[PDB]
């Protein structure tokens, strides 16, 4: 929002340095070289801003923006959340074949070598954490909400 | 010859005929990937153990 | 009016084969009639017999309806009455269908096919709960298919006896049948005498009867020969159980939600002001 | 007909900073205004408002103004400046479901077809969305009359835009319960949503308020849901609900015990990446 | 009246209630079922039907006294188990 106004273009023909900077508040941010390519600081001036903020309105933003309602008390798709665990074990079997394969190439040429050579193929080390993440939440969320509704409801 | 399945009794002829798939698909494709997982921790004495 | 003659002589032959091939040259050549008030009927009067005859019950419905469309036959009302005879002689006579099941819908809210008071009841018979066997429907109805002045189709139902035995058979499906489809919905298991005394036949064509329908696996069902202990519609459920519990866990979430703001007002309606 | 009301946080300030520059009048007013916007795929939209001038007095509650010249010429300007924009409805600032607006809809229909309103809140608290709109409904019925205009509450949400989520998202800088692991779950549902069901729970309890003491109409059409919901109690813990239970938690923490499995494997590689670190670096640096 | 315990009645009681033979009940329960005034299933065999919904009915200021009651547990049952959530869970998000 970087606002601006001019400056005198008869005080850039005087010559004269304009703005008489008594405090350290205007050079803080530094300008950007499309602006100093362009007008910037002989036709006009930089200018600092802030927000202003309340109490009011941050709250009623902030409870007010992304509230579910009632959708952890679900069962998020009873036949097929055990279906979609099998659905990511079934390749992640091969992927962890893929963490049989890519051990065996230690101990070997420089690993700053094996940063510049796996490029080309996917790793099974950070491809494999991301399963087991994805099934972890996906697995201990249902789980507990699955059991919430044995004590609440009767 | 498992063609098809059930019982046969033998006092008077009596066959119980049943079917279902419980489950296949799960715990055999969790099971293979712990002994690929075996084969590398095996592998990780000859980057571990030998070396340090 | 040319390429419609020589199918007549098909039929003289009963060449299906080639009837339906040069009728087929002309089922799309309709938009034809609107000069010709019996032409295109007479297009239709020979579409029967390459239907009529084998298992087309299903093929004779925009034959009937088609030949109830034209304009003309509505000033003619006794062979306009057995207009009202083929309109519902192939509805019925047809096997399930969903086709069947919103046919019964076109051909209902009908103000003048209910000038009949007995085809009313017939289409009744099949939309409601369960039907009168067969013995005490033929008291009922076996009777009015022969007095009156719409006896004709009625006639091409009786006095043609092998379309006759067709027809107690074009009937022997539908409501022998019908029965199946609500013991179906109904019971949860029941005796192998029971059944049988609501078809009033025998045990064994009893099952003859659930045999062909679950090898068509139209009606699933388990029945049993040493105890009788017949069943329907019993898989074992490992999934349902609870998943239908989560559906009623939904249901009873947005019934609590319901009422929630419906009291709201209720007091403002009181306690405003 | 209308499914869900969308609502956006432009809209929602711009109520509010109206009602700071009313502010002064102190005593009593509603905050009525103009509601603007679409639907598509009846998808309710609001996206712009205004706020039209309104005074009322509280003797013969019944005396409305809203300055028609001041809705023609200003909706005119926003038409003009956005084709696209258009009327949706109204709004009022709605603490308590004022007497008027049952005839505010009815003074603007004219304008919209399903001319909406919307209540909001200016005193933010609650553990839920202080956001609503009706819809106007007339049926008669046989325990009334005929003049059955009443209020429906169509579901509500803050729908979001691309546009809007950078400047707002810039609004924040002050604390975001981002990383979602399974604590935005528990968190925004397991603790919140339980806590959603009090307040449901409470609602009827509030109802139950005429035992022998509240107001004079008794059941007729309250005591059918609450019937069924009596009915609707779900199934206890003896008939099969508890098999199928252990069955599908005896094959979920399968799954869950791969995981944990593999998970301490990867820590114990990441450390063998980190003794060869460690041990040709002493050495080698000194 | 019958609790949700069971709900499951008879075709005896049928025929000691509606005085009414062995052989048309089951003509009645499945006209009931047609018109759809209750919903339930009808076992033969074991002379039961397990009827599940019923028509609901209106009733006077003493049924709310006990659905006042079965409200009243029902609140502190979701505090009970709430507060273990919060108690539990409240090192994770403070």
């Amino acid at each position: 929002i970087d606002a601006f106004r001019l400056i005198n273009a008869n005080m850039m023909v005087l010559g004269h340095e304009p703005r008489q900077t008594t405090s350290n508040l205007g050079h803080l941010n530094k300008p950007s070289i499309q602006a100093l390519i362009h007008g910037l600081n002989r036709h006009y001036y930089s200018i600092t801003i802030n927000y202003r903020k309340n109490e009011l309105e941050q709250k009623m933003l902030l409870n007010l923006h992304k509230k579910s309602w009632m959708e952890g008390l679900t069962l998020q798709d009873y036949s097929e959340h055990c279906k979609h665990n099998e659905s990511v074990v079934k390749e992640m079997l091969e992927l962890a074949k893929n963490y049989n394969k890519a051990v065996e190439e230690e101990d070997k040429m420089t690993p700053e070598q094996l940063a510049i050579k796996n490029v080309g193929k996917q790793d099974p080390k950070r491809h494999l954490e991301e399963h087991v993440d994805v099934l972890m939440t996906s697995n201990i969320v249902q789980c507990l909400a699955a059991m919430l509704d044995t004590v609440v409801f009767k | 010859d498992k063609k098809f399945h059930g019982i046969l009794d033998q006092g008077e002829g009596v066959l119980i005929i049943f079917d279902e798939p419980p489950v296949d698909k799960t715990y055999e494709a969790a099971l293979e990937t712990i002994q690929n997982m075996s084969k590398v921790v095996d592998s990780l004495y000859n980057k571990a153990k030998k070396l340090t | 009016e040319f390429i419609l003659e020589q199918m007549r002589l098909c039929l003289a032959v009963k060449d299906y084969i080639r009837t339906q091939i040069i009728s087929k040259k002309i089922n799309t050549k309709f938009f034809q009639e609107e000069n010709t008030e019996k032409l295109k009927l007479k297009y239709y009067n020979l579409m029967i017999q390459l239907d009529q005859h084998e298992g087309s019950y299903l093929s004779i419905c925009k034959h009937y309806r088609a030949i109830y469309d034209t304009p003309c036959i509505q000033a003619e009302s006794e062979k306009w009455q057995q207009a009202l005879k083929s309109v519902v002689l192939y509805v019925i006579l047809a096997p399930f269908d969903n086709e069947q099941s919103d046919l019964v819908h076109r051909i209902s809210g009908d103000k003048k096919l209910e000038e009949i008071p007995k085809y009313k009841d017939l289409l009744k018979l099949f939309t409601t709960m369960e039907l009168m066997r067969w013995s005490t429907l033929v008291e009922d109805y076996g009777m009015e298919l022969r007095k009156g002045s719409l006896e004709s189709p009625a006639t091409d139902v009786f006095g043609s006896t092998e379309e006759g035995e067709k027809r107690w058979k074009d009937l022997k499906n539908r409501v022998v049948e019908h029965n199946i489809r609500i013991m179906a919905k109904y019971y949860t298991r029941i005796t192998m005498k029971r059944m049988a005394q609501l078809l009033d036949l025998s045990v064994d064509e009893s099952e003859a009867f659930l045999s062909n329908l679950v090898v068509n696996k139209t009606i699933f069902a388990k029945v049993d020969r040493l105890a009788g202990i017949i069943n329907f519609q019993r898989p074992k459920d490992p999934n349902n159980l609870l998943n239908d519990w989560s559906q009623k866990l939904n249901s009873l979430m947005s019934l609590v939600n319901k009422t929630t703001h419906l009291i709201a007002k209720e007091e403002m309606i009181h306690n405003l002001q | 007909a209308v499914q869900k009301v969308v609502v956006h946080p432009l809209v929602l300030l711009s109520v509010v900073d109206h009602f700071n520059r009313i502010g002064k009048v102190g005593n009593q007013k509603r905050v009525v205004g103009v509601l603007l916007g679409s639907w598509q795929k009846k998808v309710l939209d609001v996206s712009n408002s205004f706020a039209v001038p309104f005074d009322e007095d509280d003797k013969d509650d019944s005396v409305w103004f809203l300055d028609h010249d001041y809705l023609e010429n200003m909706y005119g300007m926003f038409k003009k400046v956005n084709a696209r924009e258009r009327i949706v409805g109204w709004y009022h600032t709605g603490p308590k479901l004022h007497k008027n607006d049952i005839a505010i809809n009815e003074l603007m229909k004219r304008y919209c077809p399903n001319s909406v309103l919307v209540i909001i809140d200016v005193k933010p608290k609650d553990l839920g969305l202080p956001t609503e709109a009706y819809i106007s409904v007339e049926e008669v019925h046989d325990d009334g009359t005929p003049t059955s205009k009443t209020f429906e509450h169509v579901t509500s949400e803050i729908g979001a835009e691309e546009a809007e989520e950078v400047g707002v998202e810039h609004l924040l800088r002050d604390i975001k319960d981002t990383t979602v692991g399974t604590l935005s779950q528990r968190i925004t549902n397991q603790v919140h949503g339980l806590k959603g069901l009090n307040s449901k729970l409470l609602d009827i309890r509030s109802y139950l308020e005429k035992v022998a003491t509240g107001k004079l109409p008794i059941n007729h059409q309250i005591i059918y849901q609450l019937q069924d919901v009596f009915n609707l109690l779900p199934d206890v813990s003896l008939q099969e609900f508890v098999k199928a239970f252990y069955l599908k938690t005896n094959d979920q923490m399968v799954v869950v015990y791969l995981a944990s499995l593999i998970r301490s494997v990867v820590a114990l590689h990441n450390l063998i990446n980190n003794k060869i670190a460690n041990r040709d670096a002493e050495k080698k640096e000194g | 009246t019958r609790p949700a315990n069971h709900r499951q009645l008879t075709f005896e009681e049928i025929a000691k209630s509606a005085k009414i033979t062995v052989n048309e009940v089951e003509l009645l329960v499945m006209k009931a079922l047609s018109v759809g005034l209750v919903k339930g299933s009808i076992d033969e065999v074991d002379k039961r039907v397990h009827m599940t919904w019923v028509q609901p009915r209106v009733l006077d200021l003493q049924q709310i006294k006990g659905m006042k009651d079965r409200l009243e547990f029902w609140c502190t049952d979701v505090k009970s188990m709430e507060m273990l959530v919060e108690h539990q869970a409240h090192d994770i998000l403070t």
